[PDB]
RNA sequence: UUUGGUUGAUUCCGUCAACGGACGAGAUCCAAGCUGCCCAGUAGGUGCCGGGAUUGUCCACACAGGACAGCAUCCUUCUUUAGGCCCCUUCUCUGCGGGAUUCCUUGCUUUUCGCGCAAGGUGAGAUUUUGGGCAACAGCAGGUCUGUGAUGCUCCUCAAUGUUCUGGGCGACACGCGCACUACAAUGUCAGUGAGAACAAGAGUCGACGCUCCCGCUUGAUCAAAAGAGCGGGGAAACCACGGAAUCACGUAGACCCACUUGGGACCGAGUAUUGCAAUUAUUGGUCGCGCAACGAGGAAUGUCUCGUAGGCGCAGCUCAUCAAACUGUGCCGAUUACGUCCCUG
């Protein structure tokens, strides 16, 4: 659990792209990498009446929003790890680096 | 011969015997011994405010403490919040939908105090209570007692 | 000196039962810790007991069965247990034994009940707006 | 080894027969241990005829708004009914239940078509038989000291004997008599 | 009292509501007849006719 | 399973209220106004009377022991929160009111609010509901 | 309904005189033959089974069925 | 409130 | 763009003064039920090695005590909120994929053919697979000027229909109507013991150097509930959490026994604690009384529903400083009847 990098976004394709090419950036140094972990996907739901004036049949409207989370474990020296993590980041994807 | 033992299978453990029979025997042992202290609050209060009437069993306090011993035995490190969950019911609210209520945590504090005075239970640091070596011995000796009976 | 072990599973509604069958000096069946022949509902005891009673106890001679169930109420858990037990002996007999011995118990199992080896695919239906349940609708007044 | 299943570990399914040749194909007698099955018996048109006979009696018991879905309670009520039947008759309880279903439904009905008499199919005969037994017992035990497990046993026994002191038989005669004069 | 017959073929649902079916039944004499049946009925089923002397069209 | 003693009596007279000969003792005392269930259980417990006696053998000494317990509940270690009139807005006393005395206090409260001419008093006078309904 | 609440001599003797001959014994039935409460009937039947004059057939928390010993 |  | 068969289908086949085209249906999209790769110090298991508890030649077998497993086998079982190590990925997590196609038999089908139906088989699943979401062209003087710094004409505009403050009202009862909740009891009410779900949610982006939100463990306690207080955790697959929900179960040798009764809880009296700047026209929660309020299954009339469905039972979210008999979702027990027709309404 030496180095924890967590990525999360709103686009499954973008999240997968970042993880896959982060691994090749890791695979070019010979770090010890624990495989990516897919955390459970979370959906935020909001239900709202469609009408703006309260008339007619009571018809509703359900909106959703999905969030994908991935986890990667790296065991390497700090000045090295910053070099791996210096890659370009796709728009909409955030990356958090933590050490426990 | 219902007491004949099968090949191997020597002894018994609390998890094996019938649950109600063990509680009834344990409650009698507490009563027949007489070291357990019963507070003067054990004749007016109800088990929980969700209940409607006071307990109808004269030995209800001895029965409850034995059950509390069993729960701590099964799940070490349980506290008053957990024990209230184990003893719950549904409350009649009149012309309104029924709702579930937990047992009062005041009575469970008294039950744990009586067991601790009977050196049958000790509290883990920073957590709930667990059962001591004597408490484990007491429960298992009664369980084997029922199997032979 | 040697270990014989198999792991199977079964599901009824949302309960998942995981059963481990191993060779032991004497047969024992424990469900969530408490052994069989001590489960309080006698009806549910019969349903679990029938997993062995159909093929006979001679095939469960020196096998140890350990089952753990999680989720989905009371009756649905009993049905998942009996399916994980039935799949367990079949899986155990598949290895450690000839092929003729297997498929001699399967026919007895599938003759009595299909669900003893095949999971029931039924699940709860989602609720829709404008309805009190999946199907029933709001009352009309005129 | 394997032995033949016995209902409630006390009653045997062996040496069972139906004296009415019309209903022979619609009353099931496969051995089972308990009246709990939990199978999809309503997917096809005629698949409901394969439910064991004792289970069908169990299903009919849990009817009113209270009792909708209390299968385990219904099994317990059915279980206690069998020994009262066995004590009253000194004969296999399942045999008595089989006879009562055979003789508990009218074989000729009248329908609005001015009403004209028609016939009744085997499946409707079995279904209506069990329905009238549960309905007769349920209304007898309401606001009464008799309790249900020993209200249902008496009416099943009376129906098997064919006595008119039963809800099932009394209604069957009235339907048949009306259908005759209505044609 | 009652005569048992076997259903050979079923014509179709009759009546305005469609709750009554029409079938051809052979007595058990080889004498066939035509009867109206109430309830779910199938081929090969057996009925119990009180009288077997009149057609029902 | 004890035989009927032939001294079994119906409508046992107690606290100016006829109390049925049948019924268990806690549910027979419930017919005395002001007692109610959950109080008859405490009354029987503090009077040394079994709750499974069914008023069949209620000897005059036992009735007198019961009647004196309810007369002064606090003398037998009944808690103050377990009582009818906790602080008596007029007198300033703690007591339990039973047996055709509760109604007298009820009409005393109604006239007290009327003289005050409070909102609760006038709504009581007109016959309307005094709560939020 | 005027069911008695406490056992009395005439019903008391009738419990061991006529009841043990019955083929089927139930608290609901016994409360009808002798005009007694259902609660009283259940206690009397338990009294007879302990004596040994009748035999319990089916047992449960809510329902009990007894028959003649021989 | 009051309804009657 | 009709007629003849068929289909939920203007879906197809055939025929044809029509031929070629566009929408809608179908497909696509989401969620379930079966499986493949990749996965772990936030999900889980398997051996051993420690430590802790109980342990029988017979004999005894509940106060009345019964029916249902293990015994040719290598050695009795449980726990580790006194725990060290070794092996793993069936169960959980999920981003892309496979898998169902009337596929295979039998019988029916306009005189053949064609389009297809019914029963069975393979199967996790067998007929739009099951639920949703989307949904054309024409309209209605349907609703909204009480959503907006959407808006035209037209009103008020400094002792105002602008704006703010104080106090009331929106809730007032002889009554009538729609929709819910609770019941009218024994298939029950009350009191104990047992096993046991999923969807979810939780704190600053103005105020006290620290916090605000959601919870756990103790103490309060030499004596009710309701609460003050200490000690901590969680930014949420790590905390609450082994998520001890309610129906449910119990050979509990429990209490009641057919009555407006221990059924039902309306109405009303008295004492307390909390939220709030403020609780009277009772905010709310808890305690003891009142139960002599109807109500014993409901006339004419009438609503919804075809498989994990109806009905029954609870939980979360939302509204929310405090209040859910509402709505939006979630799981738990779990059936009877039909597999039809055009009689009524369309
Ligand atoms: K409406
Ligand atoms: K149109
Ligand atoms: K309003
Ligand atoms: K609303
Ligand atoms: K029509
Ligand atoms: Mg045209
Ligand atoms: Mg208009
Ligand atoms: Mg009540
Ligand atoms: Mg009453
Ligand atoms: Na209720
Ligand atoms: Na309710
Ligand atoms: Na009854
Ligand atoms: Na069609
Ligand atoms: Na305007």
């Amino acid at each position: 659990q030496r180095v924890l990098v967590k990525m999360t976004s709103r686009n499954a394709k973008a999240v997968e792209r970042v993880v896959a090419e982060l691994l090749e950036h890791a695979r070019t140094e010979k770090v010890e990498v624990r495989g990516p972990v897919r955390l459970p996907t979370r959906r935020l739901r909001i239900t709202t009446r469609k009408t703006p004036c309260g008339n007619g049949t009571n018809t509703w409207d359900t909106f959703e929003m999905k969030i994908y989370k991935r986890l990667v474990d790296l065991r390497a020296s700090t000045e090295l790890v910053k070099k791996i993590t210096s890659f370009q980041i796709e728009a909409g994807v955030d990356v958090s680096i933590t050490i426990p | 011969s219902k007491i004949r033992r099968i090949g191997k299978k020597k002894g018994a453990t609390l998890r094996d015997v019938h649950p109600w029979r063990w509680v009834k025997i344990c409650s009698q042992h507490f009563k027949q011994e007489g070291k357990m202290m019963v507070p003067n609050c054990a004749e007016i209060v109800k088990t929980s405010h969700g209940r409607e009437r006071a307990p109808q069993n004269p030995d209800w306090y001895y029965i409850r403490c034995a059950a509390v011993l069993r729960a701590v035995y099964l799940r070490p490190g349980v506290g008053y919040g957990g024990l209230s969950k184990r003893f719950s019911s549904k409350k009649n609210r009149g012309s309104r939908p029924e709702i579930t209520t937990r047992a009062s945590k005041g009575l469970l504090h008294w039950c744990c105090k009586s067991l601790t005075k009977l050196e049958l239970l000790e509290k883990c640091k920073g957590a709930g209570h667990r059962v001591t070596k004597l408490g484990r011995k007491v429960a298992d000796t009664i369980a084997f007692k029922i199997a032979l009976r | 000196h040697t270990l014989k072990q198999v792991q199977t599973f079964g599901k009824k509604k949302t309960a998942i039962a995981v059963a481990t069958v191993t060779k032991a000096p004497q047969c024992n069946i424990r469900i969530n810790g408490v052994p069989i022949s001590q489960i309080l509902p006698e009806t549910l005891r019969a349903k679990i007991m029938e997993a062995v009673k159909v093929v006979g106890a001679r095939y469960f001679s020196r096998l140890r069965v350990d089952v753990r169930v999680r989720g989905s109420g009371q009756v649905a858990q009993a049905y998942a247990v009996r399916q994980a037990i039935a799949k367990g002996i079949i899986a155990y007999y598949q290895k450690y034994h000839n092929e003729i011995e297997k498929a001699a118990l399967k026919d007895k199992y599938l003759e009595y009940d299909k669900f003893l080896l095949i999971a029931d695919p039924r699940r709860c239906e989602p609720k829709k707006w404008g309805r009190h349940s999946a199907r029933t609708r709001f009352t009309k007044s005129y | 080894s394997a032995k033949a299943p016995k209902l409630f570990n006390k009653w045997s399914y062996e040496n069972l027969q139906t004296t009415e040749i019309a209903l022979n194909d619609y009353i099931t007698r496969t051995p089972t241990y308990v009246p709990h099955s939990a199978g999809r018996w309503q997917k096809k048109r005629f698949r409901k005829a394969r439910i064991p006979i004792v289970e069908r009696l169990t299903n009919g018991l849990m009817f009113k708004g209270r009792g909708n879905g209390k299968k385990l309670q219904a099994v317990r009520l059915v279980r206690h009914t069998l020994e009262i039947i066995h004590l009253l008759t000194d004969q296999n309880p399942i045999q008595v239940v089989i006879d009562a279903v055979s003789k508990g439904a009218p074989r000729e009905d009248s329908t609005r078509v001015r009403r004209q008499a028609v016939d009744v199919s085997p499946m409707r005969r079995v279904n209506e038989a069990i329905y009238l037994m549960c309905k007769g017992a349920r209304e007898a035990a309401f606001r009464n000291l008799k309790t249900l497990p020993e209200c249902l046993a008496d009416e099943i026994v009376n129906a098997s004997k064919g006595s008119s002191n039963s809800y099932a038989i009394k209604k069957k005669d009235e339907v048949e008599r009306v259908a005759k004069a209505n044609r | 009292q009652a005569q048992v017959g076997v259903i050979i073929k079923v014509l179709g649902r009759t009546g305005s509501r469609g709750n009554v079916t029409q079938v051809r039944v052979r007595l058990m004499a080889n004498r066939t007849i035509v009867r109206n049946v109430k309830g779910p009925c199938k081929e090969g089923d057996m009925l119990s006719l009180m009288e077997t002397e009149r057609e029902a069209r | 399973l004890t035989l009927q003693s032939e001294s079994f009596q119906h409508i046992v007279r107690l606290l100016n209220t006829n109390v049925e000969g049948k019924r268990k003792v806690p549910f027979a005392l419930r017919m005395v106004k002001g007692i109610g269930i959950r109080f008859a259980y405490m009354v029987c417990k503090k009077a040394g009377v079994d709750v499974e006696r069914r008023a069949g053998t209620l000897s005059p000494e036992e009735l007198e022991k019961i009647s004196e317990v309810i007369a002064d509940p606090a003398k037998f270690k009944i808690p103050e929160w377990f009582l009818n009139r906790q602080r008596d807005p007029k007198t300033g006393k703690t007591e339990h009111l039973t047996s055709s005395m509760v109604d007298t206090r009820l009409r005393e409260d109604l006239e007290r609010l009327r003289k005050i001419r409070a909102h609760r008093g006038v709504r009581h006078a007109y016959g309307l509901r005094v709560r939020g309904q | 309904l005027q069911n008695a609440v406490m056992f009395d001599k005439e019903t008391m003797d009738k419990l061991m005189k006529e009841v043990p001959k019955y083929k089927v014994i139930t608290p609901s039935i016994i409360s009808d033959r002798l005009k007694i409460s259902v609660a009283l009937a259940g206690k009397g039947l338990q009294h007879l089974c302990r004596q040994g004059l009748i035999r319990l057939v089916s047992c449960s928390s809510k329902f009990r069925v007894y028959t003649r010993a021989a | 409130h009051t309804c009657t």
